[PDB]
């Protein structure tokens, strides 16, 4: 309830009680140093690795900030201190490891998921990447893509793809298809353009963006399958190997 | 209207009181408290009373008033589902308690995260309103939601990814976190809802 | 289907008693009153100072409008089919007939299903 | 040159109307 | 005085369906308020069509006819009519008669229709706001901590661009920022005259803030006040006002004001710029201590409106003076919105004084109705100095008591530069002395002596220019 | 084309995973009861498909134009295209908005020669999106029962 | 002034 005051700001302004958080995330590392060592003078396992790691990191990234007077990273790790409730507490550690211990059979699965994605990744590099940086750049006059907003690829007058109406011309440039991150350009931009497409949120855009590209005869192929078999197919042996186990559970 | 409504429910509400005090003497007063249906209603009926004594603020009113639907669904209309559902829903609601904890400790966990990550890199200089921004924990369980649910989550990827840095290197590494949150937060939902089928439906049904 | 159905019905006639008159407003956001919003105001296209246009004052009721039972009931079809002034609990209320919805519409189903399976 | 006439500090002022004295 | 006793008198009812309004609406080809068709006969002296039967209005686009205040304010304004004919036949000569009132609506004699976007208020124009309050020594304080970032930033640049433009030359006028630190935005430290150049300077330098730091009410507020205790450099010896543009806060700093005004000769305003959700409640404390006003700028729209309202603040003293306070005053040479050529407008405040004989109304009585105005052109006076009995070498030339030509040779019915055009009426014409021609040492003392209302002669030597800007004469 | 013979390659991958015991053999038992699913799936091809003909004949000359959700890459006026349409309502992406588009006073296309568009649209994408989504669940369902016994062994 | 360019 700590974390969840600091309001986080624009630069670095501060209000009194910010400030005045990082003075108790002061009491909260001393009395969590304390402990540790007090409790390692017993001993000297598992999750009391988090509790480690996190006051390691902890004093560290204070002290070190310390005389510098760009924690984040370095102070967001603290966000890990709530898994100390789950740690402590055994009501619900016993549901992690039934959670943990349900997914131990659907891991043929994740082998699975990650095979069509790259197998669909690397597919695609191959036949749309690079061909989605055109767009209606213009008015005949001088200027950026006019396209409404909505700038989509577009073809030049030899590609079968959109062709470009008006007094408006398609010519290179446009960084890509949204920001450039919708795009099989390169093989990482390509891994995760699929990976967001076969969670079925925004196929059928992609799809046009490449059918406004290369032609409509060939693009679909490739995106009815990768739902298909990516999706349906995919979708049902989790179902499959969850609900065997829980079965066994009921029995 | 307003006239009407108020004249039936003065009445209305006085023909509930003498009807379940009537039936407390015939049942027995223990029996008639136990069960959970009576009780309930004579919870109500005290809403009721309690309004009445209030009025001798409007939200406050109305709320009232919409816990008095209980009658409503006093009747059970279709209790051959109607019972089933409601007392099945205490049953699953109940066996599902502790992954329900699980849940909120792991959104509450991202959602802090999301806010310490990045929570102040949103202002991308648009006048534009970001439903989904990590500026406060309200909004960074918002956005969290909203990332589960997918209503617009690959579209937070990008601003993560286009905040801390463009559609770079370094500023990808943004999104590696858009994802474990979708495939985690989204397959312990699914866990939690199945145990509610298989596990309850079943063991009700049969 | 027709669990599903009264629910919404009795969901919204929940709305009407709670939010009923609390989403009406103005174009021009400096008008507080009906009777304020009269005549026209400007307007910045995409806040640029220098892009004043001369807009019509209007009061209107904003969408999902809880004005009746029967508004709201639609509504909750199309939930399945402003900002924060109220909305942030609007919200909470458009996420429970969700919950609600499916917590039954899976429950008869899948368990009226296994028969299926028998 | 600035002008001759000077008009402030009068005791009779209400004092009392500001903007959030009321909201 | 006929605007006096006519609202006095006027007596506020709020239906107007049942006994309409009838005027003329200025920006034309409704129940409630009638309209009147005039025959705009062409007359000379005025370059366009008049009537000299009835006065016209004008409404801003953003206000609206109807509310009970406009169609209260057009019965109590009809009576000005009859003095506005009266004026015209005993002086045929007399050009723009106006009443700019305070609601909005502004009332000019004899009536012709208005001039893309009408941007016009009355309540801006500079002849309206030096009869509306006593110069001024503003200074404002500009919050560039890191929680002002994004649009309310570009809300604060603009309000801060947006009341630079109600400052005349008489009032001085210096802009601050505090980020935890508090420094100036230009390279002046100091109060300046805010002339035409000086405003550009302060102008360009708030458009180039940037927000970023810890805000600090204390350092920004002893930099705000150290700043307004100069006396070393001109000032207007005058209202003392402070802005504070921020958007919210938890400090009260009321040891600074403890310290700098016991007796509080300093006012301040406080101003809540964009749409946040950080603690107001300070920011209203300083608005009432201090003799000031809390105002909100939520969006652009309110950033107009917002920005005038700090006047009838500043008029208060104004009013308790009685007829002390009743003294015309006239502006700078501009050009007419009404396009005339280049005129000086004559001004006198008109108080609310319903109540006046019951001695006890004190309620909204400390306030203005609007500002009186009537306009002289510059062909006017010319016509009053004859010039052909003189040689073509020869010429009268008068000036303000700042340096500023009433009428010369040079002085061109056209705005004045401020630098470098670039691309990606409102300001007065104010030319100096010093520049209308070349500057000499001799001319420095005559300019000054000028400026003093003394009679002196002096004949000497000096360097004049040929009509062409190629040579020069001895 | 040239293309084609290439992305084969890419494909070789494939046989790293006829490896696994653990993969090889889910793959290859719900493969073996992909065909145990006929009953649910005729009958799915089968709604495609008449729903497909009815659209094309009734919602089929609304003129496309690029603003709208009727644009020339989801129209419906040849059997594949509104094939791929209804595909998309199915995968339930924005499904409604097609439907608005489909409703009285869409002008009808040149070719074609505002009345067009007849306001069945909600009947029958609702229609569709219900019927849909029911198969598809009965198709996983019996799946999944019809290959309950390796889901669930005491290895 | 003939204007300039930015
Ligand atoms: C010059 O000063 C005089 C007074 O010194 C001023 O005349 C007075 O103005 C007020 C309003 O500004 C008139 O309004 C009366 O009283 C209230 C106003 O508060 C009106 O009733 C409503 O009041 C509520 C809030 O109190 C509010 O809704 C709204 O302000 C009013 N309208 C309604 C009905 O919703 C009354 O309607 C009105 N009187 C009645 C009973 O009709 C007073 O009449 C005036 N007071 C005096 C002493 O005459 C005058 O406006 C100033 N000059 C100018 C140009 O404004
Ligand atoms: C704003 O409010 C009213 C709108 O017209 C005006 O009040 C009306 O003025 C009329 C013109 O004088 C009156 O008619 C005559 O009034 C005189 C003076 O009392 C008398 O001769 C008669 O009453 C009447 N003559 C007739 C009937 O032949 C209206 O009686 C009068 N109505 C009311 C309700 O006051 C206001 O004058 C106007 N404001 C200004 C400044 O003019
Ligand atoms: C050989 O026969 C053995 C048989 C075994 C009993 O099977 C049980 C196992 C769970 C199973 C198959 C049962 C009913 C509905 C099935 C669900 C339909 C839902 O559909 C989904 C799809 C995705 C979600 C969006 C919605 O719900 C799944 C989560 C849900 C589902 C696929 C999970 C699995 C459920 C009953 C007993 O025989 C008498
Ligand atoms: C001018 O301003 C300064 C400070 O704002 C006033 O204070 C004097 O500063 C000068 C230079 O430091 C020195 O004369 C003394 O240190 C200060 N006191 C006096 C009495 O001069 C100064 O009074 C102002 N006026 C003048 C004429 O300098
Ligand atoms: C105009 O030009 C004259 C001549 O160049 C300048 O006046 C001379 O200035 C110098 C330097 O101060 C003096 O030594 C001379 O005595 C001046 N000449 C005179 C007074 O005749 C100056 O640049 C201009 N003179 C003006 C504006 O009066
Ligand atoms: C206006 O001034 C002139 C100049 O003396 C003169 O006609 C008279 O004083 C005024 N005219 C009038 C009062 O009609
Ligand atoms: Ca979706
Ligand atoms: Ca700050």
């Amino acid at each position: 309830v700590a974390l969840a005051i600091y309001i986080p700001f624009p630069e670095d302004d501060s209000n009194a009680t910010n400030s005045n958080l990082e003075r108790v995330e002061y009491l909260f590392l001393i009395i969590f140093t304390v402990e540790a060592f007090l409790k390692v003078i017993a001993y000297g396992n598992g999750w009391n690795l988090l509790d480690f790691i996190i006051v390691v990191v902890g004093l560290f990234s204070a002290i070190l900030e310390q005389a510098t007077k760009d924690v984040k990273a370095l102070r967001a790790f603290r966000v890990l201190r709530p898994l100390r409730l789950v740690s402590g507490v055994p009501s619900l550690q016993v549901v992690l490891n039934s959670i943990i211990k349900a997914m131990v059979p659907l891991l043929h699965i994740a082998l699975l998921v990650l095979f069509v994605i790259i197998i669909y990744a690397i597919i695609g590099l191959e036949l749309f990447m690079g061909k989605m940086h055109k767009t209606c750049y213009n008015q005949e006059g001088i200027a950026d893509v006019p396209a409404e907003d909505d700038p989509s690829p577009c073809a030049l007058e030899t590609g079968h793809g959109r062709q470009c109406q008006n007094g408006t011309v398609c010519k290179p440039g446009w960084d890509g298809p949204k920001h450039g991150i919708t795009n099989f350009d390169n093989f990482a931009f390509a891994m995760l353009t699929v990976f967001q497409c076969i969670t079925m949120e925004g196929w059928t855009d992609v799809l046009y963006w490449v059918n406004d590209a290369v032609g409509r005869d060939w693009p679909w192929i490739y995106f009815v399958t990768l739902i298909i078999i990516g999706s349906f197919f995919v979708l049902n042996l989790v179902l499959g190997v969850l609900s065997g186990e829980f079965s066994k559970e009921r029995e | 209207l307003t006239e009407v409504q108020d004249t039936a429910n003065k009445a209305l509400l006085a023909l509930f009181t003498a009807e379940m005090l009537l039936k407390m003497y015939s049942l027995g007063l223990q029996a008639y408290f136990v069960s959970l249906f009576n009780r309930f209603d004579c919870f109500v009926v005290c809403g009721g009373i309690l309004e009445t004594i209030l009025v001798e603020s409007p939200l406050g009113i109305s709320v009232l008033r919409c816990v008095r639907l209980l009658r409503i669904f006093k009747i059970t209309r279709y209790w051959n589902s109607l019972s089933n559902l409601v007392a099945s829903l205490l049953n699953s609601v109940r066996s599902i308690a502790s992954l329900l904890l699980l849940l909120f400790l792991f959104i509450i966990i991202f959602s802090l995260l999301g806010m310490q990550l990045f929570g102040g890199k949103f202002n991308f200089d648009e006048m534009q309103t970001r439903r989904s921004t990590f500026d406060n924990f309200p909004q960074s369980l918002l956005t969290v939601f909203q990332i589960l649910t997918g209503e617009d989550w690959n579209s937070v990827m990008y601003d993560g990814i286009m905040a801390y840095g463009g559609p770079s290197f370094p500023g990808m590494l943004v999104c590696i976190y858009f994802i474990i949150l979708f495939i985690c937060g989204n397959y312990i939902l699914l866990n939690v809802f199945l145990a509610i089928a298989v596990d309850n439906l079943a063991d009700a049904e049969s | 289907v027709i669990v599903t159905t009264l629910l919404q019905f009795m969901f919204a006639c929940i709305g009407v008693q709670l939010f009923k008159g609390k989403l009406y407003t103005c174009s021009d956001s400096s008008k507080q009153t009906e009777a304020e919003c009269k005549g026209n105001y400007i307007t910045y296209k995409d806040g640029e100072v220098d892009h004043p246009i001369i807009q019509p004052r209007s009061w209107e009721n904003s969408k999902f409008d809880f004005d009746n039972v029967l508004a709201a009931m639609m509504a909750l079809f199309t939930v399945s089919t402003p900002i924060y002034n109220y909305r942030v609990e609007i919200s909470i209320f458009f996420i429970i007939y969700i919950i609600i919805i499916a917590f039954f519409m899976m429950n008869i189903f899948v368990g009226f299903v296994i028969v299926t399976f028998q | 040159k600035g002008p001759d006439v000077c008009f402030d500090n009068n005791v009779l002022e209400d004092y009392t109307d500001c903007g959030g004295v009321s909201g | 005085l006929e605007a006096e006793k006519v609202q006095a008198a006027h007596q506020w009812r709020e239906d107007f369906a049942s006994n309409e309004v009838v005027y003329y609406n200025a920006k034309d080809d409704e129940p409630g308020s009638q309209r009147i068709k005039p025959v705009f006969i062409e007359d000379a002296n005025f370059g366009r069509q008049i009537s000299y039967q009835h006065a016209a209005v004008h409404i801003p686009t953003d206000i609206y006819e109807g509310s009970t205040i406009v169609l209260n304010e057009l019965n109590w304004t009809s009576a000005l009519d009859e003095v506005f004919k009266k004026n015209r036949e005993e002086d045929p000569s007399l050009l723009w008669q106006v009443f700019g009132s305070a609601t909005g609506l502004a009332r000019y004699y004899p009536a012709s229709p208005w001039v893309k976007i009408d941007l016009y208020d009355v309540r801006r124009r500079p002849w309206y706001i030096q009869g509306a309050a006593s110069p001024k020594d503003m200074l404002i304080l500009v919050d560039v901590s890191g929680s002002v970032s994004g649009l309310t930033l570009k809300l604060i640049r603009t309000s801060v661009s947006e009341m630079l433009e109600t400052l005349s030359d008489d009032d001085f006028v210096n802009v601050a920022s505090f980020n935890s630190n508090a420094q100036d935005v230009s390279c002046f430290q100091h109060l300046v005259q805010a002339n035409v150049r000086n405003k550009k300077v302060l102008k360009d330098a708030v458009n180039n803030i940037t927000a970023k730091g810890i805000t600090d009410y204390k350092k920004g507020f002893s930099f705000a006040f150290e700043q307004l205790l100069n006396y070393n450099v001109s000032r207007a010896n005058c209202n003392k006002i402070i802005m504070l543009f921020t958007d919210g806060g938890e400090e009260r700093a009321q040891e600074i004001f403890n310290k700098y005004n016991k007796d509080k000769k300093v006012r301040v305003f406080t101003f809540s710029v964009g749409q946040h959700n950080y603690d107001r409640g300070p920011i209203q404390w300083m608005a009432c201590e201090n003799k000031g006003y809390y105002y909100e700028i939520p969006s652009i729209g309110a950033i107009r409106i917002n920005t005038q309202e700090y006047l009838d603040v500043l008029g208060r003293p104004m009013v308790l003076a009685g007829d002390k306070a009743k003294q015309v005053q006239w502006t700078n040479v501009y050009l007419d919105a009404l396009e005339l050529g280049l005129v000086i407008t004559g001004t006198l405040p008109v108080f609310n004084i319903t109540g006046q004989f019951e001695n006890k109304t004190n309620l909204k009585n400390q306030l203005i109705l609007g500002v009186m105005g009537v306009d002289v052109s510059l062909e006017d006076i010319k016509r009053l100095t004859p010039r052909f009995t003189l040689c073509p070498n020869g010429y009268y030339f008068a000036i303000d008591p700042n340096g500023y030509v009433l009428l010369h040779p040079n002085l061109q019915p056209k705005p004045i530069g401020v630098g470098i055009p670039t691309i990606n009426s409102q300001e007065p014409v104010t030319l100096d002395f010093l520049d209308a021609e070349l500057e000499n040492d001799i001319k420095v003392e005559i300019r000054n002596k000028m400026i003093d209302g003394e009679s002196g002669e002096k004949t000497f030597r000096t360097l004049v220019k040929s009509q062409d800007e190629r040579y020069i004469d001895k | 084309s040239i293309t084609f013979f290439r992305l084969f390659r890419v494909m070789r991958l494939v046989k790293l995973l006829s490896r696994g015991e653990g993969i090889r053999t889910l793959l290859w038992t719900f493969i073996k009861s992909f065909q145990a699913l006929p009953y649910v799936a005729l009958l799915i091809v089968m709604l495609f498909f008449i729903y497909a003909v009815i659209g094309m004949q009734v919602f089929g000359k609304i003129a496309l134009n690029d603003t709208t959700e009727i644009n020339r890459n989801n129209n419906f006026q040849t059997f594949p295209q509104a094939v791929l349409l209804l595909f998309r309502c199915a995968t339930g992406e924005a499904w409604q908005d097609i439907m608005l588009a489909c409703m009285p006073g869409k002008k009808c296309a040149p070719e074609s020669e505002t009345p067009c568009g007849s306001s069945f649209a909600v009947f029958y994408f609702i229609s569709f999106y219900m019927l849909c989504a029911f198969l598809i669940i009965n198709l996983f369902v019996a799946v999944i029962m019809d290959n309950f016994d390796y889901l669930t062994r005491d290895w | 002034c003939e204007p300039g360019a930015a």
